[PDB]
């Protein structure tokens, strides 16, 4: 009875199709590829692990 | 000004790392296995004079520690490499479960279960060059129950007689067969009872047979 | 003098040495295959990233000794005949002062390994340290004493001054400097025999005490020792014997000291020799090199 | 009844799948090969390191090793600033609390201990021990100064109290070992990952499972979060990452490579979450992009199996920890 009632629990759930998740995950790293380091080389002057 | 004096704690924190591996390193370290109604126990028990319980014991100018993890009851296939680098494995079987079934209690016979953990820790791809000291434990009640009840109900496939000596060598070495990597590493063997007062000088013995094996690999004479 | 061609034509003459050949090809050959096996087993040796512990720089250090061996008994072979008369006693000793220098070596990285060997069986200790101060001091000391020695002839002491104190078999050196080689090479080899006969009992010794249940590492491990100081006695005994001989025999008296080739090319064979006996034995370098 | 609501979460997941991750990221602009290099090399565990832990000043962190030692790290000058000897020596997590005051660490031992480095005295005490885990711990991760989760082989999750020492709620509900555990940005939910190759969404506050994701093949050993908080990433036993969105309950991308046999150990995101940065058992540490299923770097330096990654807040620097026993930062 357990197994039925958490499985229950996990279909009665507000789902959307997955383009719409792509989208958003797609839009999230382009807002902040501007401030990624390891994806844009930092200037050696403001690397704390070069000088 | 504060650069200067964090340079100078590193180098004391060198320092004592440094002096805890030397001494770290100078230390058997033996790992304890075996089925639940073995006499792991009762080696632990002679060899001292939740979780993991670790057992330091000085013998003949030799320091060791025994590492008993009975109590994972988790799958062993996620932590089994973390002892890989251990002198030796201790691993214990009874004797007297030959004739014995599982809580299962329908065909799992006992002495099967030990056999088959036998054979995955022996050919585990952790332990290619770590040997293996094995006590047969029980051997007093073993031998009192042989007199009643034949081996075949264990191995159905043995004609010899019963008699202790026949009985247990034929066990000694079907364990022994179950060695698939006969050529890296060895399997010390020894009868254990209740009461024996020698089993320190044995797994002595091994783990100095291991370290002449060991130095004789680091030079190229072995 | 140094720079005077009639001081080796001199000395030749009064040795009875004064004079390409077919066994010069067979014994290149054999020059070529000693060096094909030391390249590899330097090659083996720094491929595999588990050989970097001290052991194994002792092993390589031998291995570039028998190289240099196998490089300088090359060129003495090309550089020998007919090539002699043409040479000026500085080149005559450089010539053969390699092939000294490039033996004494050869002999001295076996001294190391048997020393760092009896280090290790003595300690007798769980993990063995990558220890480098033993390291460095070992395996300097044999290139240094063996450039020492053999550049003695070079810096003086030789035959050149007087004429009757020559060794026929190279006719510008001293006996006493012959001899003193001979007795630096006895010690050496009862060094190397002496550690390797320590080693084989304290295993030995050591594994007696121990009871087990009804020998197979100290049986193995006297087949190797025997195997490698025999192999080394069996190649360097002629040409010892040899300059023993020529230290006493007068100048041409002994007819043997004119073929002594084949001594040197056995003294050398060893060199050939070592790689298979320090590679095979090991059963972990075999693996390695595959 | 339990087949039939199996077939309905299927039916109702393969309803959501109108165009794959690649579809919609198809255009976007491949990043490039990305090529970082070791710009420190930590030395002093004499072990296999097992765990790391940036601290969130993105300069100090902590590393856990068989050694026995659980060591403190500036990052910037290699100083060592703390050298803690752990009583268990077994250990296989550790975790940095994010106001720098207290670390974390436990293994074989079954305990979480928890240590204060900010004292009177100027010594690191042992500050507190949580005691009721029935199999190994596999992962920790402090809340706040008083509240830490940890995963368990015992097939549990725990949120504990650190000033009583109490198991405050209990997770359960997976079938196997939990290897790994990340929590959400927001600290009200966190994914853990299970040997019975599944990862499961948890509800802090409440304490029940909210959702569960399958597809791989064997054990997850490894899971993170993606910056956002709304996806997350596991690692296996089977050579291959996955990507899973939380709203779409549903697989998104699956990074592996015919070349790539051997085990995950460890993943990890960029800052913007672009890259993924997973460890492996054959040495290296691979650069995936997280939006188009491609490769695009290595991280070769370790001589035994990369054991842990990691990445500062500020994205400026990864950590790699190995069984060679040495940790690499890499810019
Ligand atoms: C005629 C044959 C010949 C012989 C030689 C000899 C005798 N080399 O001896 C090497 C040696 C090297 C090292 C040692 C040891 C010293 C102590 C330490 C261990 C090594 C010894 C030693 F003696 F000590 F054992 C000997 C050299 C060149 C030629 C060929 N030349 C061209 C030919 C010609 O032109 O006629 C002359
Ligand atoms: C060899 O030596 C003898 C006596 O010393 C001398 O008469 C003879 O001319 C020498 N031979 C040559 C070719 O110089």
């Amino acid at each position: 009875r357990k197994l039925v009632e958490q499985l229950k629990m996990e279909a009665n759930i507000d789902r959307i199709k997955v383009s719409k998740a792509a989208a958003d995950l797609m839009a999230y790293c382009e807002a902040h590829a501007k401030e990624d380091p390891l994806l844009t080389p930092v200037p050696a002057s403001e690397n704390p692990f070069r000088e | 000004a504060e650069d200067k004096a964090a340079v100078e704690r590193s180098k004391m924190i060198d320092r004592n790392l440094r002096e805890d591996g030397e001494k770290a390193a100078r230390e058997v370290k033996l790992l304890l296995l075996g089925a639940g109604e073995s006499g792991k126990s009762t080696i632990v028990k002679q060899m001292k004079i939740t979780g993991i319980v670790e057992t330091h014991f000085t013998f003949k100018d030799l320091h060791f520690k025994m590492f008993d993890v009975g109590a994972q009851r988790s799958e062993r296939k996620k932590w089994i490499h973390c002892f890989e680098g251990v002198t030796a494995i201790i691993f214990c079987v009874a004797l007297s479960d030959y004739d014995l079934v599982l809580a299962e209690d329908e065909e799992m016979n006992r002495m099967h279960e030990s056999m088959k953990l036998f054979d995955s820790i022996c050919n585990n791809k952790w332990f290619t060059d770590t040997s293996i000291i094995l006590f047969l434990n029980k051997k007093d009640l073993f031998e009192e129950k042989i007199k009643k009840s034949p081996l075949t109900i264990c191995y159905p496939e043995y004609a010899g007689s019963n008699t202790y000596e026949e009985a247990a060598a034929y066990i000694q070495c079907q364990f022994e067969d179950l060695n698939k990597r006969k050529d890296t590493k060895e399997i010390y063997t020894h009868f254990t009872c209740a009461t024996d007062t020698k089993n320190v000088q044995f797994v002595f013995d091994a783990v100095t047979d291991v370290i002449i094996k060991n130095n004789l690999k680091d030079c190229g004479l072995f | 003098d140094y720079v005077n061609y009639d001081i080796i034509v001199r000395h030749y003459n009064y040795t009875g040495k004064l004079n390409i050949k077919l066994t010069s090809v067979v014994f290149i050959l054999i020059c070529c295959f000693i060096i094909l096996e030391n390249i590899f087993v330097l090659l083996t040796i720094w491929k595999t990233k588990k050989f970097h512990r001290p052991m194994y720089y002792f092993i390589g250090n031998l291995a570039l000794s028998d190289l240099l061996a196998g490089v300088a008994y090359t060129a003495n072979l090309l550089l020998s005949g007919a090539t002699t008369y043409k040479l000026t006693p500085a080149q005559w000793f450089l010539r053969e002062g390699s092939m000294f220098v490039a033996l004494s070596a050869s002999v001295f990285s076996l001294l190391a390994i048997a020393i760092e060997r009896y280090i290790t069986m003595l300690k007798m200790k769980l993990h063995n340290g990558s220890n480098n101060f033993r390291l460095f001091l070992l395996i300097s000391a044999c290139w240094v004493i063996s450039l020492i020695l053999g550049g003695l002839p070079i810096m003086g002491w030789n035959c050149i001054s007087a004429l009757s104190s020559c060794s026929t078999v190279l006719p510008l050196y001293h006996k006493h400097y012959i001899l003193f080689c001979t007795t630096v090479f006895t010690l050496l080899l009862l060094s190397i025999v002496i550690l390797y006969c320590r080693i084989y009992s304290l295993v030995r010794t050591r594994s007696r005490r121990l009871t087990f249940r009804k020998s197979e590492k100290s049986l193995a491990l006297l087949k190797t020792v025997i195997i490698v100081l025999s192999v080394f006695i069996a190649c360097w005994a002629p040409l010892f014997i040899l300059l023993l001989l020529d230290v006493g025999c007068k100048v041409k008296t002994c007819d043997i000291l004119f073929r002594a080739e084949y001594f040197l090319v056995l003294a050398v064979l060893n060199s050939g020799t070592n790689p298979i006996i320090y590679t095979l034995t090991n059963k972990e370098m075999r693996r390695a090199f595959i | 009844e339990a087949e039939q609501l199996k077939n309905q979460i299927r039916d109702a997941r393969k309803a959501c799948a109108d165009a794959t991750l690649s579809q919609i990221t198809n255009n976007i602009d491949p990043v490039g090969r990305i090529q970082m290099r070791t710009r420190r090399t930590l030395r002093g565990h004499l072990a296999k390191i097992y765990a790391m832990h940036w601290g969130t000043d993105s300069r100090l962190l902590v590393s856990a090793s068989q050694d026995g030692k659980l060591i403190i790290w500036d990052s910037y000058t290699t100083n060592k600033v703390h050298a803690i000897p752990l009583r268990s020596s077994w250990v296989m997590t550790c975790a940095y609390a994010p106001s720098g005051n207290y670390v974390a660490c436990g293994g074989l031992d079954n305990i979480c201990s928890i240590y204060n480095l900010k004292t009177r005295e100027g010594n690191v005490r042992v500050s507190r021990e949580l005691a009721g885990h029935t199999g190994y711990l596999s992962c920790c991760r402090f809340l706040d100064d008083n509240q830490i989760v940890t995963s368990s082989g015992d097939t549990t999750c725990a949120l504990w109290d650190i000033e009583t020492g109490q198991q405050t709620t209990t997770f359960t509900g997976h079938t196997g070992d939990v290897m790994s555990l990340s929590l959400a940005p927001d600290t009200r939910l966190f994914v853990s990952g299970a040997c019975d190759a599944s990862a499961k969404l948890w509800d802090v506050r409440e304490g029940m499972c909210r959702q569960t994701f399958t597809g791989h093949e064997s054990d997850i050993n490894a899971i993170c979060f993606f910056p956002n908080g709304n996806a997350f990433a596991t690692g296996s036993d089977d050579a291959t990452c996955r990507l899973f969105d939380l709203r779409a309950d549903q697989e998104l991308m699956t990074y592996s490579h015919d070349n790539i046999i051997c085990g995950i150990t460890s993943v990890s995101f960029s800052k913007s979450g672009r890259l993924l940065l997973a460890g492996y058992d054959d040495f290296n540490c691979n650069v995936w992009d997280a939006l188009k299923a491609d490769r695009a770097g290595v991280l070769a330096g370790h001589d035994n199996r990369v054991s842990c990654l990691g990445v500062t807040d500020d994205g400026m620097a990864v950590a790699t920890g190995s069984w060679d026993s040495f940790l690499k930062i890499w810019n």
